């Protein structure tokens, strides 16, 4: 909890990453997300997940835009976008708005995803559903398989069942647990002021706008309590990743990392992975950019050139 | 007298360290005061060179001087005795993850400040521990065993980490600490009891700072009569 | 802490059977004695049955011969006095200082008013020079025993210090991990258990030894100051 | 330390007054020499010596074993056990070596004695086995002073109880306070010794002051090559290098375990040609914790060299 920070003048706050972002109408709402528009002939969407936004891969695009054209949106009711239209934020409404999103940029045939955490999860579900639409994923602390056990995992099942439980609606929609804690508990340095302010932003009111990030802890994959459906669409993606033989992966494994330990067994027992790591804990992108980007970078360009 | 050591009561101090965590070497550095006679505390212990920490940094939280030791008169004080000069001391520390850590330290007097140089050296510190996933909120109180062996000191230590889940996670510590001069008495067996806090650390800065507050004592339960020992 | 009940009386006797091996020599103990379970003092005499003379210093196994003999103040749960009717268990991790290891399991349960312990000691890699092996040591000093909860189970982590002949010191340390039969109410915070392990009626007469332990479970002592982490 | 009984002891029990009647007593200089005989099988003469803190009584279980095999005889040094006192008061260990030559030649021993020696004891039969190299015909030895001390690596803690035995403290230590009788022989013995027993040691140094010489005169002559005696560490010298020569001479090393010195000594001890080596578990006092597989062993040691002719 303690942290230091790094070396500050080439930040990015929070005003400067929304003044590069676009907006666009989804179904009854609207979606914020950046895009680097050049090379269209390819399309990287970076998926971000729970307590996040956009604003996580800003130090990381910078080193794929010059080989493809990278879209970062903003999760409904997350970050700068809409809110969804029952005020819903489960696996499925999520998926909803993303693949109605996915429809007015004009995509190519096919489409390389980067996910973290539960993004990764959407670009799991959106392959299993269109599995010839996929060129190449790259995941890192992702949703790879269902949860049998608590082993390798972090300490966190108290957690995960005090948030399933009626708890979870005083931890998060009124004490902001995965934004004002977890969050900077899972960044090995010290975020500079508006770096965590940007962060906040969409999050600093009490009340139901945090919902999003109590609604994705409680989807959690376990075999024993979790939500049967979304426990069926991971063991549905699961089997299809498995079996993707041909679908070129990059796996960007954290050092120690969070969930990282306890999922690469699984994220593993997927063909055609390339694994690489980098220094920090949850969300890895605050710690290890820079290198991140020119892994990914490195990546795509092999996925093309083949 | 503590004038004749070359000490004041309230003494001034300044820390370095070089730091060495698997692969990830580090300096940090400590500026402080405290109360040699009654034992009590506080430096603001800032990274030099190594940031961010890929590590929890209440690890060196120990390596950053027992002249801040509150020593009755019924027990001698081995480390004040040991003065101009100054004490060196060699301390090993074993997680019960299984990683281990080296402390080697040098005591010194200039210009009525304690000039403290460490070296810290960690290493098999395990993935998913507390240390590398960082969940350390800070120091529990402790009680170190501190006995005579010829010339020199030995405390005994097991130290807890409160971890935000609440649960706790510990070490053993053992410390030779060694005189640089001989001194008039060498102490019977006792214990410190420490308590080790952060402060001010709610600022949004870039330093900790720590308070220790150690006083030495006997045990408090009556010995039996004529028991053994 | 109330009695009503666990069973339980303010002093309770105790029988205590331990099976040891040190190295390849097999061993059996019987300690017969009585406490108090509220202020912390407990009296056991313990008796070789099998196995003497013992090869190895007699006070290894000290630690051996009930944490229901703990003086628990009303401000820190008493998980051990929760622990009954039924009990509890333990299991036990001893380093001695210059190498050797010791696994001690035992068994706490109540039967008729009397706390029946059935311990099983048993040790290896003593060092030939080492004060255990050359019969050095004069008795048990004082110790601290941190403990704090983990789920379920509380762990209790302390070093124990041998005082020799020579005045001076052999330490060990102890990482015990106590398992209440059925589940506890309320699982204390950290804390502390101060021991105090003497060899009473020393006399010279007999080939037996008397023991008492004072255990007092506290808080820390100094203050901790407002506003601190953690 | 806490001890305990070795259950099945008392039933055999051979109290002080009970070994004291089975001894006899021969002049020796001006003095006299109690001593213990089996006499029978006088052809081989295996002579035990006990070390500082005890007398023959030390081998009381040990030697009936042997005695169908040889004529056994246990000295008690000058001094020491129901023994006299030195002439002049002196207890250096040429001291006691004087006497135990003189007694020596009064037994009609054959040209070629066998020796059991223990700590201090050990050292006497190894001096005589320097200085009649001709006379010995196979040495046994335990927790033995071999070869001089050079560094404490491998002893037992006893440097500063050393510091202070060669200093005037040591007077009240020893002389005062009976150090030896009451401190280091009951706890360097693993089993509790039986009251009549730990009285038959004691009887000799029951009271204060200067009759407890022996048994401060002993360790102030350990051969420290800083600080030692230098005639001791030089009789020390010679000795170990006769020993390192005698690949003719059969001798056997029984190692106490964990024992006392057993562990500092038993390297020198291997550089000993012709040495078999057997253990017994005990710490210093090794015949009062194994008394019985000590005589088997030492009994067919005997018997094996008594077949090579």
């Amino acid at each position: 909890k303690v942290y230091d920070p790094e070396q500050r003048k080439r930040m990015i706050t929070g005003p400067q990453w929304w003044a590069r972002c676009k907006q666009m109408n989804v179904l009854d709402s609207f979606i914020n997300y950046y895009d680097s528009e050049k090379h269209a002939e390819n399309a990287v969407i970076f998926l971000h997940g729970n307590a996040t936004s956009s604003y996580l891969w800003r130090h990381v695009v910078p080193h794929i835009e010059p080989v493809a054209r990278c879209i970062i949106p903003d999760l409904i009711g997350m970050g700068k976008s809409g809110k969804s239209g029952n005020g819903s934020y489960r696996l499925l409404d999520h998926y909803k708005y993303l693949t109605a999103w996915f429809e007015l940029l004009n995509l190519p045939k096919k489409i390389i995803f980067v996910g973290h955490d539960w993004g990764a999860a959407l670009a799991f579900h959106y392959a299993y559903e269109h599995q010839d639409r996929i060129k190449a994923i790259v995941h890192m602390e992702s949703v790879v398989d269902v949860i049998e056990s608590w082993d390798e995992w972090p300490d966190i099942e108290e957690d995960i069942a005090l948030i399933k439980s009626e708890e979870g609606e005083k931890m998060v929609l009124e004490n902001n647990f995965f934004v004002e804690t977890v969050l900077p508990s899972k960044i090995m340095r010290k975020l500079e002021p508006e770096e965590f302010a940007a962060y906040l932003e969409p999050f600093k009111e009490k009340g139901e706008v945090r919902r999003p990030t109590l609604s994705w802890p409680r989807e959690i994959p376990l075999v024993k309590g979790g939500k049967p459906d979304v426990v069926q669409i991971v063991r549905n993606y699961n089997a299809y990743l498995r079996a993707s033989d041909d679908l070129p992966k990059l796996f960007i494994e954290s050092d120690p990392g969070f969930f990282s330990n306890a999922i690469v067994e699984g994220a593993k027992k997927f063909p055609n992975t390339e694994f690489v790591k980098v220094k920090g804990l949850h969300f890895l992108q605050e710690d290890a950019p820079d290198e991140m980007g020119k892994y990914i970078k490195s990546f795509v360009e092999r996925v093309l050139k083949n | 007298d503590l004038a004749k050591l070359g000490l004041k009561e309230v003494m001034p101090t300044k820390i370095n360290l070089e730091g060495l965590v698997g692969d990830h070497a580090f300096s940090m550095e400590g500026v402080g005061e405290g109360n040699i006679l009654e034992g009590t505390q506080e430096v603001k212990i800032s990274v030099t060179k190594g940031a961010p920490l890929p590590f929890a940094f209440d690890i060196v939280s120990v390596a950053f001087n027992r002249a801040y030791t509150g020593y009755p008169e019924e027990i001698s004080d081995y480390f004040l005795q040991s003065f101009p000069e100054g004490f060196t001391y060699e301390r090993n520390i074993r997680y019960q993850d299984g990683g281990t850590a080296i402390v080697k330290s040098d005591i010194s007097l200039e210009d009525g400040k304690f000039i403290v140089n460490v070296d810290f050296k960690a290493k098999d510190l395990r993935r998913m521990g507390p240390v590398m996933q960082q969940d350390i909120v800070g120091m529990q109180p402790s009680y170190e065993s501190m006995y005579t062996n010829v010339t020199s000191v030995i405390g005994e230590c097991i130290i807890a980490f409160k971890l935000q889940t609440g649960k706790h996670f510990t070490y053993h510590m053992r410390t030779v600490y060694k005189s640089k001069k001989p001194v008039e008495t060498m102490p019977l067996y006792h214990f410190i009891q420490h308590r080790l806090v952060k402060t001010n650390v709610d600022t949004a800065s870039g330093y900790v700072v720590q308070h220790e507050t150690a006083i030495a004592a006997h045990s408090t339960i009556k010995k039996i009569e004529g028991s053994l020992p």
